[PDB]
RNA sequence: GCGACCCCAGGUCAGGCGGGAUUACCCGCUGAGUUUAAGCAUAUCAAUAAGCGGAGGAAAAGAAACUUACAAGGAUUCCCCUAGUAACGGCGAGCGAACCGGGAACAGCCCAGCCUUAGAAUCGGGCGGCUCCGUCGUCCGAAUUGUAGUCUGGAGAAGCGUCCUCAGCGGCGGACCGGGCCCAAGUCCCCUGGAAGGGGGCGCCGGAGAGGGUGAGAGCCCCGUCGUGCCCGGACCCUGUCGCACCACGAGGCGCUGUCUACGAGUCGGGUUGUUUGGGAAUGCAGCCCAAAUCGGGCGGUGAAUUCCGUCCAAGGCUAAAU
RNA sequence: CCCGUCUUGAAACACGGACCAAGGAGUCUGACAUGUGUGCGAGUCAACGGGCGAGUAAACCCGUAAGGCGUAAGGAAGCUGAUUGGUGGGAUCCCCCUGAGGGGUGCACCGCCGACCGACCUUGAUCUUCUGAGAAGGGUUCGAGUGUGAGCAUACCUGUCG
RNA sequence: GUGAAAGCGUGGCCUAACGAUCCUUUAGACCUUCGGAAUUCGAAGCUAGAGGUGUCAGAAAAGUUACCACAGGGAUAACU
């Protein structure tokens, strides 16, 4: 929006806010990137450690899918139940819900948070952390591995 | 080349399915000639003879220089895969030869 | 010569503004016609209308 | 360069206003595919619009194999098991793939299904006006012998709905992250304890 | 000396083909530096400009010697995403793809080789006829150093029987594209003015109040505009319908059968050099050197040997659409 | 004392300017960032495309395991993956009392100190397929972590960079 | 280590005596990776040193111009 830009209010005032001394100059510390070790050493330092230098292997043609793990937490896996399923679990402490979290997209269970109390659930996953199913079977459930 | 186990993880992993062998395809004879092939390959053989390096081979066979023999044949054809092939043709071909 | 800064035809013309902005936008519209005053304010002569 | 702020990285050293693809005629395009999809109709009318059957296949690599999706063609083998020609099934709406291959049962017979399924709702007219062959469809050429608009066989996804089962002391007792850790440990030891059981032979 | 063949020469011999022009897009080659790196030589600018060639309405690409490692996808092209990512880089400045996934479109095929030998079944040209983009007859040639059929790995050949499929033209119409013609309503009264097309009054058309013209802001003065109706032509493609004809000998499909089952070489590949690529013990390309194989060969993004496994079948060719 | 300008310093024997008209210079775009407005909110985004539609470059509708960003981090990697707060100040409110008063309440924010996840180190009863599991117990170490989410889209100013 | 012991000792009585990224090389960890699955070479990582930048916060660098050029400088010489 031209009529709000700053320039407009300094029509008339010579140096358009860059100064009389300094002047606007092209490029007076040079282009883009440059002198990243030389004058502009102390902002890379300052802002940006750990900017120069290699670290660790190389992984040629490294494909993305083979790494595919998403991730649910105990304290959002009753998010996933349908609410009509939540009132059939507290109508009947007999059975267990059947949480299949692959179903839902989600490989692994991490384990932060607490579950629903005295609410015992049987999850289907992929994989899971030692916490998740330690907190699954204290609450009276049990864990199911698939693929 | 076990069914999967249905696990994530370990040997055999994956989602269970039952496998069964894939169809005959034509292409599975890939690299199999008819008899007149073979036929026709031998008869130029003895029309034509063999080439100067194949020479050298057969000739360091005979005095038994069998490691000398395959690097010539390396240097020559440019991989040991086919380095190792072609001594043991010329060996098959001095092999029946000898015995004649 | 050349004018400053020449026009591009790769401008930013269009704007995408999100849906749930334009349905709220709609709705306050269609509320604001069931208003006399509103629609009075807006120039319209609506002095004979019967409702 | 100044101030804390990202390290730019812009791409803009190249004559790139000389390679700048705009969009102005992104209507226009709509407007010209929606007028070849009305004249193909026509063109094949009643055929269907959707154009040729295509099998259910599983996406690919880890991330994807959980979905179905349409691929190319029936398999040679999918189309044999349905008792059609190869030859015959590109003529009758049904895409045929000569490459693909069949490793898995129920991959075989979810397409098989398919194609019967397509063959019990498919109308086929005679090649000439009176004398009818076999395959052709008989009164039902004007019946419902109408263009179908849209997906006929559509590719879906089923979700199964959560099912409550009775937790047994089994099921309790299992340690599933005692599982994988075992699993895993296994897998990645297999090459050294095939090693020294192929030496003790040698030594043995 | 007379003949056949081979190679070559001449011809204003009969009948054909080629050159050049155009630049927006397209294909091949060749190929900088300004610039950036606050200097500068690798790099970057750029596989770009300039230079030299070749096409079309599109071109190019294209039916896997592919992706991948999965519960697997399945010619090519294109869009979104992948991603400013893996990688490359005085690892500095910078640079930078691909697969999966979602969409647009969708289409598959033709040869070379063993296979007529009871018949070169093939093709061109001269001449003649006909229903003339062709077809028939006849003559002279091409061709056995191989024309036509059959076959192309998805197969296939051969045998057997199931007894399933396969043979044209014409008439009319529609659809498609292009053009032509007619067709609504005030120029009524008063005032101003050089002129009413302005103001005021009284009417009217409207599926037409787009636009223009006419002596000032004109729906109703004029051309048009909206919507029908009528007429003429082009494409020969697609499609509906009607009439006539409609020989399954053969070929294909399906099923089974012991057997057979031919697939591209100075090419692949390797060494080396140069170049190029995100491709890193070497991505592609090219020169030179070496030079394959047939239960084999190429690929599987770290060089090497050994044991497996997956995958495809190069070194010949054509092909609409999405762009 | 003549304006404009660079300058420690201009009326300057510093430079531009004979006069008038008209033209004449912080812009567009990509990335990112803070701030602010707006929508929705553990979600958010109709973006390629499709369905259509003012006979229509608009508007309207469509996200079905699409995708982007966010929702979980640490490690070069193989891998593992948050036991869910204590305290000193403190806004507001409640009660008593009418003091620079005393109790209850304790959000935001700040200081201080634990705990939890991970790299590294350390530790090992009891089991196991011999290399894994883990009762207990840790650390002047390290992290762009956790301890009841705050993001996503969009508009514009300003700033860095091409 | 030393002293009977308290204690002292993490170089020189104190105040100077020295060096990033990339690369190379060495040491250490029955360590991680070579991405179809393995074995052994080779290669690549993790942790700590070494090979050096003395213009010492660290480009790889010889002259001449009286044949000369450009941007500027009265921030700076050659007159008054
Ligand atoms: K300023
Ligand atoms: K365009
Ligand atoms: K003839
Ligand atoms: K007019
Ligand atoms: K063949
Ligand atoms: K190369
Ligand atoms: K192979
Ligand atoms: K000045
Ligand atoms: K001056
Ligand atoms: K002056
Ligand atoms: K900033
Ligand atoms: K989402
Ligand atoms: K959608
Ligand atoms: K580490
Ligand atoms: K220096
Ligand atoms: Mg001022
Ligand atoms: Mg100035
Ligand atoms: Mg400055
Ligand atoms: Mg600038
Ligand atoms: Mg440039
Ligand atoms: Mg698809
Ligand atoms: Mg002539
Ligand atoms: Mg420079
Ligand atoms: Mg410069
Ligand atoms: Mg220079
Ligand atoms: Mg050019
Ligand atoms: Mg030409
Ligand atoms: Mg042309
Ligand atoms: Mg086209
Ligand atoms: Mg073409
Ligand atoms: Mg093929
Ligand atoms: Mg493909
Ligand atoms: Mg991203
Ligand atoms: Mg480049
Ligand atoms: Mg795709
Ligand atoms: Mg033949
Ligand atoms: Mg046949
Ligand atoms: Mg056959
Ligand atoms: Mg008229
Ligand atoms: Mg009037
Ligand atoms: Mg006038
Ligand atoms: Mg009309
Ligand atoms: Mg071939
Ligand atoms: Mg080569
Ligand atoms: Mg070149
Ligand atoms: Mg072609
Ligand atoms: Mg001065
Ligand atoms: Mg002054
Ligand atoms: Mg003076
Ligand atoms: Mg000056
Ligand atoms: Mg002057
Ligand atoms: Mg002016
Ligand atoms: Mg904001
Ligand atoms: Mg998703
Ligand atoms: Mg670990
Ligand atoms: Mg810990
Ligand atoms: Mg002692
Ligand atoms: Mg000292
Ligand atoms: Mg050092
Ligand atoms: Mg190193
Ligand atoms: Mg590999
Ligand atoms: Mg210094
Ligand atoms: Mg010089
Ligand atoms: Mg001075």
């Amino acid at each position: 929006t031209t009529r709000f830009k700053k320039n407009r209010k300094k029509r008339g005032h010579v140096s358009a806010g860059h100064g009389r001394i300094g002047k606007h100059r092209k490029h007076p510390g040079g282009r883009g990137n440059a002198g990243g070790m030389h004058h502009h050493r102390i902002l890379f330092d300052k802002y940006h450690p750990g900017y120069f230098g290699k670290v660790g292997m190389r992984y040629f043609h490294k494909l993305r899918n083979k790494f595919y793990c998403p991730t649910v937490n105990i304290d959002t896996l009753w998010s996933l139940v349908p609410q009509e399923v939540k009132d059939k679990a507290a109508a009947n402490k007999g059975t267990a819900p059947l949480i299949d979290v692959t179903q839902f997209g989600y490989f692994k269970v991490l384990g932060k948070g607490v579950l629903p109390t005295g609410q015992p659930v049987v999850v289907k996953a992929k994989l899971i952390s030692k916490n998740a199913e330690k907190k699954i079977k204290e609450n009276g459930g049990a864990v199911v591995l698939t693929a | 080349k076990q069914p999967n186990t249905g696990i994530s993880v370990g040997l055999n992993k994956g989602h269970v399915v039952t496998k069964k062998e894939l169809a005959p395809r034509p292409s599975d004879r890939k690299g199999k000639t008819s008899k007149r092939i073979h036929f026709v390959r031998s008869l130029i053989r003895e029309v034509a003879g063999f080439a100067p390096y194949e020479k050298r081979i057969t000739e360091l066979l005979k005095v038994g220089k069998d490691k000398r023999a395959l690097k010539v044949a390396k240097r020559k054809l440019g991989t040991h895969k086919r380095a190792k092939k072609k001594r043991e043709e010329m060996s098959s071909v001095l092999r029946k030869m000898r015995a004649t | 010569g050349r004018m400053f800064a020449p026009t591009q035809t790769w401008r930013r013309w269009h704007r995408k503004i999100p849906v749930n902005q334009k349905r709220y936008a709609v709705a306050s519209a269609i509320a604001a016609s069931s208003v006399p005053s509103l629609v009075l304010a807006r120039g319209h002569r609506i002095e004979s209308v019967p409702e | 360069m100044k101030h804390n702020n990202v390290i730019p990285n812009g791409h803009f050293k190249k004559h790139w206003q000389n390679y700048v693809r705009t969009w102005f005629n992104q209507p226009a395009r709509k407007t010209r595919r929606r007028a070849a999809r009305q004249k193909k109709a026509a063109t094949i009318f009643p055929r269907p619009t959707a154009g040729s059957l295509r099998p259910i296949v599983h996406g690919q690599t880890l991330k994807y194999n959980m979905k179905v999706r349409a691929g190319r063609g029936f398999s040679l083998e999918e189309l044999k098991a349905a008792g059609i020609p190869k030859k015959l099934a590109p003529t009758i709406g049904i895409a045929v793939d000569h490459r693909r291959r069949n490793r898995s049962l129920e991959g075989l017979q979810t397409n098989v299904q398919r194609l019967k399924t397509y063959k019990a709702k498919l109308v086929i007219f005679p090649r000439r006006a009176k004398k009818v062959k076999a395959g052709d469809s008989s009164a039902e050429e004007l019946a419902n012998a109408t263009q179908v608009q849209g997906p006929y066989l559509p590719i879906v996804r089923d979700q199964p709905a959560i099912e409550l089962v009775k937790i047994t002391d089994e099921m309790k007792s299992f340690k599933a992250y005692g599982k994988l850790r075992i699993e895993r440990t296994n897998a990645r030891h297999f090459g050294a304890r095939l090693k020294r059981a192929a030496e003790a032979e040698k030594e043995e």
